[PDB]
């Protein structure tokens, strides 16, 4: 991650998962966060349950109450598809 | 929910206006904008984009989002990285973080075979000059032990050899 707050000193501790899990999923975790952090429209397509859970985690107790979420319940579909878009 | 001394805190490390972030207890949430835009770049902030992806399984994602995002931001820029835990784990993360780090950090591996998960400690210092560097590092580790850490807080054990 690369910000104009990287002039700033820090001292941070992190409780890590199993590094094998990090290796396995870090690239995809970064996408997800990168895409919801910056996006203005998120669309979630998947099981009616799973997409409601993600919409709520993503909304962060209203730290992202400015994102426009659009849910599309499905049935015969395993997984959740996110579509993020941004614009100036 | 989070005890007040465990909340992440800024602290004036000098007569500079630039304060330093102390998250000794791993409680800075990544989605939290309070302390500034540490995580997430501005190379996407207003770029027009449209992307489609398969989300990780939700429970799995929840339990690794904060460590993975925080590690990636902090560990990229640190000058000292300590990895504490089993031999199998500190080794695994030394290779992960040597790769990630863009500021030639020094690595210290502290072996603790009772720790079921490893623990990384990320220090970045402001701005013969090698002697200054060492003294700065000693003052941050003192400010964390004396000021921030409670005597029996166990997260703090890799800060106090």
């Amino acid at each position: 991650h690369m910000d104009k707050l990287k002039d700033t000193p820090f001292m941070v501790q992190v409780k890590l998962p199993n590094y094998k899990d990090y290796l396995l999923d870090n690239k995809q975790v970064v996408l997800t966060f990168k895409l919801v952090h910056h996006s203005k429209k998120i669309t979630l397509i998947g099981d009616a349950n799973k997409i409601l859970q993600y919409k709520n985690y993503f909304q962060a107790n209203g730290a992202r109450s400015d994102i426009d979420f659009y849910l599309q319940p499905t049935l015969n579909q395993k997984g959740v598809v996110m579509i993020a878009s941004n614009y100036n | 929910q989070i005890p007040d001394h465990k909340k992440p805190q800024y602290a004036s490390v000098d007569d500079t206006k630039t304060q330093a972030l102390f998250d000794i207890y791993d409680t800075l949430n990544v989605n939290d904008k309070s302390f500034g835009d540490w995580f997430g770049n501005s190379a996407l902030k207003d770029k027009t984009y449209l992307y489609a992806m398969d989300l990780l399984d939700y429970n799995n994602y929840l339990s690794i989002e904060n460590p993975i995002i925080k590690t990636r931001a902090m560990g990229t820029y640190a000058d000292l990285i300590i990895i504490t835990g089993s031999l199998e784990q500190v080794n695994g993360y030394y290779n992960i973080l040597k790769a990630l780090n863009k500021r030639n950090a020094k690595f210290v591996l502290k072996i603790n075979e009772n720790m079921p998960y490893a623990q990384a400690t990320f220090l970045r210092v402001p701005k013969d000059e090698n002697k200054l560097f060492e003294q700065q590092k000693r003052a941050y580790f003192n400010y964390a032990n004396d000021v921030i850490c409670r005597p029996n807080d166990e997260v703090c054990s890799p800060l106090r050899d």
